[PDB]
């Protein structure tokens, strides 16, 4: 049961590492896409201002 | 921005040519004014002579 509970922790932790690494990749990509959106929008606003 | 800025450039290119026409026509207006005054001064000299 300790192996099952610890394995549930270890496997859910690996699950977590993959989806936390995914959250990190999605977070970095969303920040990049958000900064690029802010800039593409700021370019659009700058182009609208122009 | 390009549609309006290109209209600005087209209208400006027409403007530069319309302004050039204003300068060419003002060139002629000044030339004709100089000729007008030369001929009118001759007219006045010739009124005095006649």
């Amino acid at each position: 049961k300790l192996e099952e509970a610890e394995k549930a922790a270890d496997e859910s932790e690996r699950g977590m590492k993959v989806i936390e690494s995914r959250a990190q990749k999605d977070e970095e990509k969303m920040e990049i896409q958000e900064i690029q959106l802010k800039e593409a929008k700021h370019i659009a606003e700058d182009a609208d201002r122009k | 921005y390009e549609e309006v800025a290109r209209k600005l450039v087209i209208i400006e290119s027409d403007l530069e040519r319309a302004e050039e026409r204003a300068e060419l026509s003002e060139g002629k207006c000044a030339e004709l004014e100089e000729e007008l005054k030369t001929v009118t001064n001759n007219l006045k000299s010739l009124e005095a002579q006649a």
